[PDB]
DNA sequence: GTCCTATCGATCTTCGGAAGAGATTCAGAG
DNA sequence: CTCTGAATCTCTTCCCGCGCGCCGTAGGAC
C-alpha cells in the first residue's frame, strides 16, 4: 500500500478486536507425530490462514479454480498461503491486566496520570493491598491504597458505601473515572498557586501528558490490556530439526503460558473458587 | 565465496548468512552510510529492497535482468511489515497513513 | 533517501506540485 | 479451632504434597494443630493449592513451608496467611460430597490409530452409546464407526 | 489394543485380491502384525429373465452378480502402520468397511 | 516404553563493571 | 512541616565483518 506518514497510537481493545480473525483458545500447535496444524491453536489453519501452498488443509480443493471459498471438513479458507504472515488472533483474557511497559517506562505513565507512586500501583496490581475507588461517605480518598488488615476495618466499620478493588481492575476503574480534561484545567491552575520548582517541573511533565492525552484520541483504559493480539505464525514458525523434532520458538512458550494460565483462570471462574485462589491466578496470569 | 541467488530466510526474506550456506554478504550500518555519504539514493535503494527483501520485486528484478531491461519495482522490504507486527502485538497501533 | 540524486526527485516532486 | 488454610503446591505433585505435609505432622508431632488436608477431585477442583485445616504458631508457619514442593500460603500478608471463610469451606464441603454429536458437524477423534483426524459426522449411532464418523481414507473415504468416547467436541 | 478388521467386497476376484495384496504386504512392510488374508463365502445371487419380448415363455437368460468377500484382521496396530494405510490408495470399484474393536 | 504435564508452589540463581542519568528519597532549613 | 538542597536508588550502554566447531524439554504416570 502506497503510504506518505507513519502513525503511532495507543490501539483500543476493539481496534485489536478489529486486527484478529480469531481467537486462540487450545494452547497446542502440532501432533508430536504428525505435522497437521491443531485447530484453535497458536498455529490454527482456519485462524491465520492454510499450511499448503494453495490447497487447503482437509483437502477437498487442490486447484485456483477453487480459490477463496470456504471448505467444511475442516474450516480452512483457502488461498494464498502468504497471507498466513500477515493474519493476526486474539486472546481475551479473564480479567485486565496491565501493560508492563507503560507501567514500568523511566517514569511510570500509568502512575504519573494517577499522581500515584510506582511502588504503590505495582503493590496494587499484584494483589498486594486495596485501593478505595468511589469511596462516598467514608474516611477514604480518592484512591488511598490501604492493607488488607485496613480492609478488614472498613469492611465493618462501613457497609457497602466505600468500594476497594484489588490489582488491575482497580486501576481500569480508576482510569474509566478519569476526568481528564477538568483535571487538566484544575491542575493547570494550580500551577500557579505554588512555586515549587521542585514539584513544579513534575507538575509540567504531568500537565503536558494530560494534554497529550486529550488532544489525542486516546483513552486512559486503553493502557490495561483487556485482549492481547497474538503474533502471526508464520513470524514465529516452529521450524524442524534434525530427526523428528521441532526447534524451541520463544514466543510459542510464552502465549502457551499465557493461554494455560488464563483457560485455569476461566475454569475456576466458572467453577466459583475460592477468593484467595481466584486472586493467587490472577496475579499468576499478570506475571506470565 | 560468491552467491547468485538461493536460500532466503524464513522469518524475514532476506538471504542466508555464511559460507556452509549459499548466503551473501551483509551490508551493515557502516556501508550504509557510506553510500549517504555519496549522493547515491538508487543505489541503496536497490541494495535494500530488491536484492535483499522485497519479495515480489526480487522477481520481477531477475526477469528484467534475463530480459535485459535492468529496471526494477522497488515495492516495500517485507521484514519492515514484520516490524509492524510485533509492534502491532503490543497494545499499540502503529499504521501507514495516505497523506 | 531525501539526499543526493533521492534529493533531485522529492525536489522535483515538490516543485511539481 | 483450626481454620483452613490454602497453600501453593507443585501441580503434578499435589498428592505428594499432601502425604508430605502428613508425614512430618505426626514426625513433629504437631498432630494437636492439623486437623485434615483437603485436595478435592472429581472423575480437580483447585488444580495446584491444597487446603489444610490448621491453626497459626510460628512453628506451624514454618513447619508447612518445611514440606517439600511448598512455597507457602495464599494470605493477604506472608507474616500473616489468612484463613479461606466460613461460608467457603462449607461450599467447598458441599461440593465435596455432591453433549450430543449433532450430524454434520466436523470433529476429530480422541483415540485409536485414527486419533485426531479431521473426521466429518455421517450418521447417528444414538442409542448405542456409539458413533459413526466419515474420514478419508484410500480416496474410499470409508464410513467408519466410532466409540463416543472418540469425540472431540 | 483392539484390533482392526478390514472387510474387502467386490465383484471381481482378481482384482480384490490384487487390493487384498497390496493391504496384507503394506501392513506386513510397516511392522504390523496381520493375519490374513481370509476368503469369506462369496454371494452369488441368480436372475432369470424372459429373453423373448412376447411369449417363449421357454426362452430365458439367466444371470448373476457374483460378489466376493476378503477380510484382513491386523492385530496391534501402530501409528506407523495406521498412516502406512492411509496413504495408500486402493483400486476403485472395490469396497472397504473397517472394523475397530 | 510412552507421553505426559509443568516449570525451587521446602533453592538461592554470584559476587572479576563503569558511568552516566534520572528518579526517589531524605535533611537540615528556614 | 514541608522545601528545597544532596544522596541514595534503579536502568542503559559498550566497533565492524568473517569463518570454524559443539550444543540444543524433563520428570512422571498408565
Ligand atoms: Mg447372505
Ligand atoms: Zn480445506
Amino acid at each position: 500500500e502506497e503510504f506518505d506518514a507513519i502513525k503511532i497510537a495507543l490501539a483500543s481493545p476493539d481496534m485489536i478486536r478489529s486486527w484478529s480473525f480469531g481467537e486462540v483458545k487450545k494452547p497446542e500447535t502440532i501432533n508430536y507425530r504428525t505435522f497437521k496444524p491443531e485447530r484453535d491453536g497458536l498455529f490454527c489453519a482456519r485462524i491465520f490462514g492454510p499450511v499448503k501452498d494453495y490447497e487447503c488443509l482437509c483437502g477437498k480443493y487442490k486447484r485456483l479454480k477453487h480459490r477463496g471459498v470456504i471448505c467444511e471438513k475442516c474450516g480452512v479458507e483457502v488461498t494464498q498461503t502468504k497471507v498466513r504472515r500477515e493474519r493476526m488472533g486474539h486472546i481475551e483474557l479473564a480479567s485486565p491486566t496491565a501493560h508492563i511497559w507503560f507501567l514500568k517506562s523511566l517514569p511510570s505513565r500509568i502512575g504519573l496520570l494517577l499522581d500515584m507512586p510506582l511502588r504503590d500501583i505495582e503493590r496494587v496490581l499484584y494483589f498486594e493491598s486495596y485501593v478505595v475507588i468511589e469511596g462516598g461517605m467514608t474516611n477514604l480518598e480518592r484512591q488511598q491504597i490501604l492493607t488488607e488488615e485496613q480492609y478488614l476495618d472498613a469492611l465493618e466499620e462501613f457497609g457497602d458505601e466505600f468500594d476497594a478493588k484489588m490489582g488491575a481492575e482497580a486501576i481500569q476503574a480508576l482510569l474509566k473515572s478519569m476526568d481528564l480534561e477538568q483535571e487538566c484545567e484544575q491542575l493547570r491552575e494550580e500551577l500557579n498557586e505554588t512555586n515549587s520548582e521542585t514539584k513544579r517541573k513534575k507538575l509540567t511533565k504531568r500537565i503536558k501528558l494530560l494534554e497529550a492525552f486529550v488532544q489525542s484520541g486516546n483513552k486512559p483504559e486503553w493502557m490495561i490490556l483487556t485482549v492481547l493480539p497474538v503474533l502471526p505464525p508464520d513470524l514465529r514458525p516452529l521450524v524442524p530439526l534434525d530427526g523428528g523434532r521441532f526447534a524451541t520458538s520463544d514466543l510459542n512458550d510464552l502465549y502457551r503460558r499465557v493461554i494455560n494460565r488464563n483457560n485455569r483462570l476461566k475454569r475456576l471462574l466458572d467453577l466459583a473458587a475460592p477468593d484467595i485462589i481466584v486472586r493467587n491466578e490472577k496475579r499468576m496470569l499478570q506475571e506470565a | 565465496h560468491a552467491r547468485s541467488t538461493g536460500s532466503y530466510s524464513l522469518v524475514t526474506q532476506q538471504p542466508l548468512g555464511g559460507k556452509a550456506q549459499f548466503g551473501g554478504q551483509r551490508f551493515g550500518e557502516m556501508e550504509v552510510w557510506a553510500l549517504e555519504a555519496y549522493g547515491a539514493a538508487y543505489t541503496l535503494q536497490e541494495m535494500l529492497t530488491v536484492k535483499s527483501d522485497d519479495v515480489n520485486g526480487r522477481t520481477k528484478m531477475y526477469k528484467n535482468i534475463v530480459d535485459g531491461n535492468h529496471q526494477m519495482e522497488p515495492g516495500m522490504p517485507e521484514s519492515f511489515n514484520v516490524l509492524l507486527k510485533e509492534i502491532r502485538s503490543l497494545g499499540i497501533n502503529i499504521e501507514l497513513e495516505d497523506e | 533517501i531525501p539526499a543526493g540524486t533521492g534529493y533531485a526527485y522529492h525536489q522535483d516532486r515538490m516543485r511539481r506540485r | 479451632k483450626k481454620r483452613w488454610y490454602v497453600v501453593q503446591a507443585f501441580s503434578g505433585f499435589e498428592g505428594r504434597v499432601a502425604t508430605s505435609l502428613r508425614e512430618h505432622i505426626k514426625l513433629h508431632n504437631m498432630e494437636d494443630l492439623f486437623g485434615e488436608v483437603m485436595v478435592p477431585t472429581e472423575e480437580k477442583f483447585f488444580p495446584g493449592y491444597v487446603l489444610v485445616q490448621m491453626v497459626m504458631n510460628d512453628a506451624s508457619w514454618h513447619l508447612v513451608r518445611s514440606v517439600p514442593r511448598v512455597m507457602g500460603f495464599i494470605g493477604g500478608t506472608s507474616d500473616r496467611p489468612a484463613p479461606i471463610s466460613d461460608k467457603e469451606v462449607d461450599a467447598i464441603m458441599n461440593r465435596l460430597q455432591q453433549t450430543l454429536f449433532e450430524p454434520g458437524e466436523m470433529v476429530r477423534v480422541n483415540d485409536g490409530p485414527f486419533a485426531d483426524f479431521n473426521g466429518v459426522v455421517e450418521e447417528v449411532d444414538y442409542e448405542k452409546s456409539r458413533l459413526k464418523v466419515s474420514v478419508s481414507i484410500f480416496g474410499r473415504a470409508t464410513p467408519v464407526e466410532l466409540d463416543f468416547s472418540q469425540v472431540e467436541k | 489394543n483392539q484390533r482392526i478388521r478390514i472387510r474387502l467386497k467386490a465383484f471381481d476376484h482378481r482384482l480384490i485380491d490384487q487390493a487384498t495384496a497390496e493391504i496384507v504386504e503394506t501392513a506386513k512392510r510397516t511392522g504390523a502384525q496381520v493375519r490374513g488374508p481370509i476368503p469369506l463365502p462369496t454371494r452369488k445371487e441368480r436372475f432369470t429373465v424372459l429373453i423373448s419380448p412376447h411369449v417363449n415363455k421357454d426362452a430365458r437368460d439367466q444371470y448373476e452378480i457374483r460378489t466376493h468377500l476378503r477380510l484382513v484382521d491386523i492385530v496391534e496396530p501402530t501409528e506407523k502402520t495406521v498412516d502406512a494405510l492411509m496413504r495408500l490408495d486402493l483400486a476403485a470399484g472395490v469396497d472397504v468397511q473397517i472394523s475397530l474393536g
